[PDB]
């Protein structure tokens, strides 16, 4: 489940337009699109029907479960966490990317940890891979 | 000899606490001895100190070999052996990286596409800091890379990974590490656990019931979900369930009524659940 505005059909696997045909340009919209699901939070991750490149918002269902990251061979699994802060997804992505740059590596994958608000988290998990 | 006054903890490190005390009363004292108590200690226990022997003229010492991030409580004892001193205030050693990986990394029963990993949780005595958690790493047996999952609950004892592409009974190399606020810890030794094996999917076939005595009926029968045993339900024309002696293909119902028609169904079970019932068999005692 993820999100005129378009959303993912969890039964078919394709993108459908706004159900009412009026909503254009987040958490409340996830809940109205998937009323059968318990949407508790949202987080940032090409759609036609004219093509557009967009980064969709994942409608997080139920209690938060951290993503399982893939660690290829010869790479490192790293993570940061602070119980005394609460930052955005863009912040932790930049922190993860800058952390791999300090070690002269690239940011291969990353995920969020410990939500503290609507699309705001207290930690980050990521994987740096060699050049 | 008299008891010392009270212990004053002056400096605290990760495994070391510098503490002093007011001297006891000599009624010639040979040495002072230090004891500590933690929520994980079995009462008061003696501690290693610097110097190794605290002579009678010394009013202070440095307790060593303490565990990081553990609440402690100290007291002094005089010996020429007298009564102990008044217990000190509750302190806590400084944080450190974790050094203890969880034990008994094993698997559990689960659904047809679940990899259920389990482990014995680590007590606060060996977490060594705040924000303690586990790092569950797993990979198909023989592969190179790892899939890693962060378990932020310190009391968590298992984790379930769901993958529709992983077939049942697939062997996975699994490690479970530790971490806290000050840094990562060690991983456990690699164990190999298989995935899934869901509920038994096939029902017993050729269920043959035959009257043996006036109160006994012998039953015999013949996949995806391995059977750990069979449960047999029998009713007259009062539902009663019975089970097998392990993974066998037969039971003997006892304590039945004489010259009475009984109906019967059999179904298998394992740790995940039950299977589909078999065709209804029936005989008369």
């Amino acid at each position: 489940p993820q999100i005129l505005n378009m959303h993912m059909n969890v039964q078919n696997g394709k993108w459908e337009s706004d159900p009412s045909g009026t909503k254009t340009c987040i958490l409340q919209y996830c809940q109205e699109v998937y009323p059968e699901l318990q949407i508790t939070n949202v987080v940032e991750a090409t759609i036609q029907n004219h093509t557009h490149i967009v980064i969709p918002y994942r409608c997080l269902v139920g209690e938060f479960v951290s993503d399982a990251l893939l660690v290829p061979d010869k790479c490192k699994f790293l993570h940061q966490e602070r119980m005394d802060v609460c930052e955005t997804h863009l912040h932790w992505h930049t922190v993860a990317k800058e952390t791999c740059s300090e070690k002269s590596t690239n940011l291969h994958d990353y995920g969020m940890l410990l939500p503290c608000g609507i699309d705001k988290f207290r930690g980050v998990e990521f994987v740096c891979c060699p050049l | 000899p008299g008891p010392p006054g009270v212990v004053i903890v002056e400096e605290i490190t990760e495994s070391t606490a510098t503490l002093s005390w007011s001297p006891a009363t000599d009624n010639p004292i040979s040495s002072y001895n230090l004891q500590a108590r933690s929520p994980f200690s079995l009462g008061w226990q003696t501690v290693k100190t610097v110097p190794e022997v605290i002579t009678g003229d010394m009013e202070s010492a440095m307790a060593v070999d303490l565990n990081p991030w553990v609440e402690y409580e100290f007291r002094v004892v005089a010996t020429n052996t007298g009564d102990p001193s008044i217990p000190s205030r509750m302190i806590r050693t400084n944080e450190a990286v974790p050094k203890t990986a969880p034990s008994n990394v094993s698997g559990r029963s689960g659904r047809r596409h679940e990899l259920v990993i389990a482990w014995e949780p680590v007590s606060e005595e060996f977490q060594n800091g705040e924000g303690f958690g586990y790092i569950v790493a797993f990979r198909p047996n023989g592969t190179r890379g790892w899939k890693e999952k962060m378990v932020t609950s310190s009391e968590a004892s298992k984790f379930i990974y769901r993958d529709e592409s992983v077939p049942p009974l697939t062997p996975f190399e699994v490690k479970v590490g530790v971490y806290n606020n000050k840094g990562d810890g060690p991983f456990s030794q690699i164990v190999v656990i298989c995935s899934a094996e869901g509920e038994p999917t096939a029902a017993p076939t050729d269920v043959t019931a035959t009257s043996v005595s006036v109160s006994e009926i012998f039953v015999v029968w013949k996949s995806l979900g391995r059977p750990q045993g069979f449960e047999i339900s029998y009713w007259k024309d009062s539902v009663e369930t019975v089970r097998t002696r392990g993974n066998e293909s037969f039971v003997m119902l006892t304590g039945l009524e004489g010259n009475t028609l009984y109906h019967l169904t059999v179904r298998a079970y394992n740790g995940a659940g039950y299977g589909p019932p078999s065709r209804e068999a029936s005989t008369t005692t």
